[PDB]
RNA sequence: UUUGGUUGAUUCCGUCAACGGACGAGAUCCAAGCUGCCCAGUAGGUGCCGGGAUUGUCCACACAGGACAGCAGUCCUCGUCAUCCUUCUUUUUUCAGGCCCCUUCUCUGCGGGAUUCCUUGCUUUUCGCGCAAGGUGAGAUUUUGGGCAACAGCAGGUCUGUGAUGCUCCUCAAUGUUCUGGGCGACACGCGCACUACAAUGUCAGUGAGAACAAGAGCGACGCUCCCGCUUGAUCAAAAGAGCGGGGAAACCACGGAAUCACGUAGACCCACUUGGGACCGAGUAUUGCAAUUAUUGGUCGCGCAACGAGGAAUGUCUCGUAGGCGCAGCUCAUCAAACUGUGCCGAUUACGUCCCU
């Protein structure tokens, strides 16, 4: 019920993504690739940001705090079973991918399977379903 | 001792009249406490005319597939509607409902027999008034900021006043105009 | 000092409500252990309270009413409780009172709602093969 | 009295949305209710029945009824 | 405006589909007409006729 | 509760005659009996398609089996129970004796 | 409909012929007599037979009936 | 028909409108207020509760989802 | 065996070159709704005694706090004897229960109950057979739902049910039989039937009360083998794993805490392909199985920028505890239900007609 200030920004630039300022903080962070609804609530809790504020009226100090949590979730006591990319097939490390590293890593996975000519790699290259679905009547593009 | 029932313990049935004498025998004003009776009103042909008038309005609010069978929710929607009606008109809400029902359906209609103009029985006039008012409110509240109880209150108040902003009144004029121009 | 007590029942769909009415220091109505005026849906509280307001509270002066309900959904259970209380006050006036007062109470109940004293006989209809329900048939294609 | 974790999981259940499939009823997780009963036991408001299950102690019954009298007196300031 | 009349006698269903009924109605100075009615009706009902210059074929 | 006699059958008339005549033997000796108890009757159901090949309108058959159970309680000495229940049983009735 | 079949009508005529005395115009007393002197199995049939017999007794009290011949 | 374009926080112009002109209406509802002043329905509900606490309007009908107010007068 | 009235009815009345008979319809059978005997240590109840908990001269009355029973302190002196709640497992004189009595509610094998019975009005001149509205009633018209169902047929289906079967084909590198591995599902497209949606009469997160039908254990590995509960795992996710027990099923699960539902929750969101919708896809895990790749299944975090904002011509089902909506059990089953067979819960609008289309 407080008055809107001059510094309210309708567009918030965060992790190379345009985030709407009219949304609540957990549901504005979800616009970043790699952050869902469940992950966005945990990031706000660990960063000390109240979840009942709007995405605008977020000071630069709070934005740097949110970026630190996203970069290194394990430092802030986020369990390993809560992250995507839990055991990299190439490096064996547990991380969390965000902000177009999701797309780069997905592209690498497809090329890895195609190089050794696995069945899943073959079906990806042909543009077909890969999870055992029937294709007689489903797709119909 | 026992006092007369009041609807939602707030509105009395003491002074209620039907100006339209044609529909007097088909609008039922027996006092009740709540619009919920769970009776067998469809066993005989004309038995449904004795359902209390507010309960007839409640029964018309559970129509679509997602609304079918939800009587308790419809009772809550009607309860808030009556409070808005009382504030808008400063009269007894039950009286305003009766006036809307008595003025919301056409008296002349056209039937395929070339089409011919015929007259409408009192039972159908009461049935059609409730049907048209509920449909007008349901369609107005879809994909809208306004809530359902406000749409129903506005529809009922306009119909009682005879205004053309009501969905029921606009439909009534068009049907009667066609019947006149027909024959 | 002798105990005055009766026991009646009411039914609706598959719900059975048993009410015991006894002479007590003060009137008290409890349904499944929670007092009336605490029944959360006010619509259903008004339905059950009809068994008292229709005849008047001066007939329930010093009577304790304890009701146990088992067997169906919430709405059908409220209509069973409503019937058990109304029949309980009639039974308590048939015995320990005379016929003139019992007849006066009964006619007030009957002129308001028949189902306060007479059970509704409707029940679910069985399902038959080749139908999705009691009456809905399978879709034809041509 | 005498209810266990499996009985409590029945009390706190709900319905689960499964996408393009029909919905289904799902019970609450037993592990969390095990934690909640452990917290109440440390406060000494709960105890284990001789046969099976849990029940309130004399202190637990006293605490619950003390709160109820507060609400009846409208001391919810 | 409209005039009120009382149904005295129901004559029968009319039309191929049987959705119209023919009745005899008395006006409110002892004038009797025959009209076509849409909807369920019985003896003693009241109608609001827009004109009374009219008659239904039998 | 010294001896419990449980009788079960698919024939209603047969199970009633066995119970009635067992009560006759107990009364003729004057041994106390807790009256016969009619336990709930059970129906076994099987529904199958009528056709052997799967052609035509999908019609079904419903088959049912009813099982009747009766319980009689006796409070009598050891050798007295065998004398009471020594009689022969009709066909299709199963009698069991249990000591709780 | 509530038409009485020929099996009901034939039995009622036989009963009135044989037991005209001790029958009256009350369904409930006539029903007790019918159950006493009838061998059939259906209870529904016996109710219908007693009903039509009571109908005949009412007709006989005002004039002769073509099929009775007392 | 374009977009509603409703604000999510109060401004100096709309706050004074809420304190001065809203307490004059006969029927007050969050959806009604959200239309006269271009604000979200959630923000309107919080503002009306603030007015009720101040004593300028009185609650008429209350439920978990629907609230109806009117001028205190 | 026609015609005239009547009935769902070749159902009845009357008439009659026909008279007597058989089937089918009706009756019989199963289930539901109201009741009589009988009945319980596997169903339940009052009454005392014991044990445990709250307990108020007045005032005080949620932060913004209302409407709705009881009242010996009111009313116009009469009327009150006595404040409420629990006692599951368990078996013990306390590890908290013990006693004496009853059959309203539950269980069910034979029975009762309904008949156009009563009234009024219609009904081929009368009559007769009947009809409509009301009454009596738990129930008022085939009581309500099923099951059974004649005589004539169809080149309808099944030789993929059988140690049902005629001719005919193969028959020791076999069309017999078994083992290993594939396929039955493969995808530019056309069609039938379902499930999920397009949001505010909503989505998400909490709190409250609350059903019925049912099911369950002896080859290959010393009993066991099926279905469950209580603890523990636990000084830290789900999913697991492990101890201790119960049930042959009115004795366990179980006082069977289903989902629609409700909440004055002073909850979050606010008309946007948006916290609507969840297709598609990536990465880690546990379980079933001799074997999981062409993902068996469950659970976790990501993707949501996939359509979809109510659907042209055409078209399906349905008249009362029904339509629609909501879940649950059985079945198939080592592991899998968007299917079918049943069951309960919430619960309407319209008609009580006609021969216009079929
Ligand atoms: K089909
Ligand atoms: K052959
Ligand atoms: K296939
Ligand atoms: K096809
Ligand atoms: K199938
Ligand atoms: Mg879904
Ligand atoms: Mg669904
Ligand atoms: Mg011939
Ligand atoms: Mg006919
Ligand atoms: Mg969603
Ligand atoms: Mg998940
Ligand atoms: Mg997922
Ligand atoms: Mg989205
Ligand atoms: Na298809
Ligand atoms: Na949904």
């Amino acid at each position: 019920l407080t008055l809107q200030s001059e510094s309210f920004q309708h567009i918030v630039r965060l992790l190379n993504t345009n985030v709407e300022g009219k949304r609540k903080v957990p549901f504005a962070l979800r616009m970043v690739k790699g952050i869902g609804i469940r992950f966005a609530y945990m990031v706000c809790k660990k960063a000390g940001v109240d979840v009942e504020r709007r995405a605008g009226t977020l000071s630069p100090e709070e934005l740097e705090k949110i970026s630190e949590v996203i970069a290194d979730p394990a430092k802030f006591k986020i369990p390993e079973w809560f992250l995507n990319r839990q055991r990299d097939p190439k490096t064996g490390k547990t991380e969390h991918l965000t902000s177009s590293m999701v797309d780069t890593r997905l592209r690498e996975d497809l090329e890895r399977l195609r190089k050794i000519r696995a069945h899943r790699g073959v079906r990806h290259a042909y543009g077909l379903r890969v999870r055992g679905q029937h294709t007689c009547t489903s797709g119909r593009r | 001792s026992a006092k007369a029932p009041k609807l939602f313990n707030k509105w009395s049935y003491e002074n209620l009249q039907t100006t339209e004498i044609a529909l007097n025998d088909y609008i039922t004003r027996t006092p009740t406490y709540v619009p919920h009776s769970a009776g067998r009103w469809q066993k005989k042909r004309f038995r449904k005319a004795r359902i209390p008038i507010v309960e007839r309005l409640t029964n018309g609010l559970m129509f679509k597939g997602r609304g079918n069978g939800k009587k308790l929710q419809a009772v809550r929607l009607v309860r808030h509607t009556l409070e808005i009606i009382h504030l808008l008109t400063d009269q007894n809400p039950i009286q305003v409902v009766i006036d809307a029902v008595s003025k919301g359906a056409p008296r002349e209609d056209s039937t395929r027999v070339r089409r011919q103009a015929v007259d409408v029985s009192p039972m159908r006039r009461v049935n059609e008034a409730i049907y048209l008012m509920c449909k007008g409110a349901r369609e107005a509240a879809f994909r809208n900021l306004k809530t359902l109880p406000e749409c129903l209150a506005d529809e009922i108040v306009n119909a009682s006043k005879g205004s053309s902003n009501s969905y029921a009144i606009k439909k009534k004029d068009e049907v009667e105009r066609v019947a006149k121009a027909n024959r | 000092h002798t105990l005055k007590q009766v026991q009646t029942f009411g039914k609706k769909k598959t719900a059975i409500a048993v009410a015991t009415v006894t002479k007590a220091p003060q009137c008290n109505i409890r349904i499944n252990g929670v007092p009336i005026s605490q029944i959360l849906p006010e619509t259903l509280r008004a339905k059950i309270m009809e068994a008292v307001k229709v005849v008047g509270a001066r007939y329930f002066s010093r009577l304790r009413v304890d009701v146990r309900v088992r067997g169906s959904g919430q709405v059908a259970q409220a209509y069973a409780v409503r019937q058990a209380i109304a029949k309980g006050i009639i039974a308590y006036y048939q015995k320990y009172h005379n016929e003139i007062e019992k007849a006066a109470l009964k006619d007030k109940y009957l002129e308001y709602d028949k189902f306060l004293l007479i059970a509704d006989p409707r029940r679910c209809e069985p399902k038959k093969w080749g139908r999705h329900s009691a009456r809905t048939r399978f879709t034809k294609s041509y | 009295p005498g209810v266990g974790y499996g009985g409590l999981s029945k009390r706190f259940s709900s319905k689960k949305n499964r996408g393009s499939r029909p919905e289904i009823t799902t019970r609450a997780s037993k592990g969390l209710l095990h934690w909640c009963c452990k917290s109440l036991t440390k406060l000494e408001l709960l105890e284990k029945c001789k046969g099976a299950g849990h029940r309130v102690t004399k202190l637990g019954r006293k605490v619950a009824d003390t709160i109820a009298f507060k609400i009846a007196l409208r001391k919810m300031g | 405006q409209a005039q009120v009349g009382v149904i005295i006698k129901v004559l029968g269903r009319t039309g191929s589909r049987g959705n119209v009924t023919q009745v005899r109605v008395r006006l409110m100075a002892n004038r009797t007409i025959v009209r076509n009615v849409k909807g369920p009706c019985k003896e003693g009902d009241m109608l609001s006729l827009m004109e009374t210059e009219r008659e239904a074929r039998r | 509760q010294r001896v419990l006699v449980k009788m079960t059958s698919r024939n209603a008339k047969a199970v009633e005659r066995v119970v009635a005549e067992l009560l006759e033997h107990a009364r003729t000796e004057k041994v106390e009996v807790r009256g016969p108890v009619r336990l709930p009757t059970r129906r076994l159901r099987i529904t199958t398609r009528k056709t052997p090949c799967g052609n035509g309108t999908n019609t079904w058959d419903t088959f049912e089996m009813k099982i009747y159970k009766r319980l009689v309680d006796l409070r009598a000495s050891t050798e007295l129970v065998k004398k009471i229940t020594s009689f022969q049983i009709e066909a299709g009735v199963d009698v069991s004796i249990t000591i709780p | 409909g509530k038409i009485r079949t020929k099996t009901v009508k034939r039995a009622s005529k036989q009963i009135v012929e044989k037991y005209f005395s001790k029958l009256n115009k009350d369904f409930y007393q006539n029903k007790r007599i019918v159950m006493d002197v009838t061998i059939a199995r259906s209870k529904k049939l016996k109710n219908k037979i007693a009903g039509y017999a009571t109908h005949i007794m009412k007709r006989l009290a005002r004039g002769p009936v073509r099929g009775i011949s007392l | 028909r374009e977009a509603l374009q409703n604000a999510v926080m109060f401004d100096k112009e709309t706050m004074d409108k809420l304190m001065k002109e809203v307490p004059k209406y006969k029927v007050i509802t969050p959806s009604i207020i959200s239309d006269r002043l271009k604000i979200s329905v959630a923000l309107a509900g919080k503002g009306l509760q603030h007015l009720c606490r101040q004593g300028l309007i009185r609650l008429v009908s209350c439920s978990s989802k629907f609230r109806v107010y009117t001028r205190a007068a």
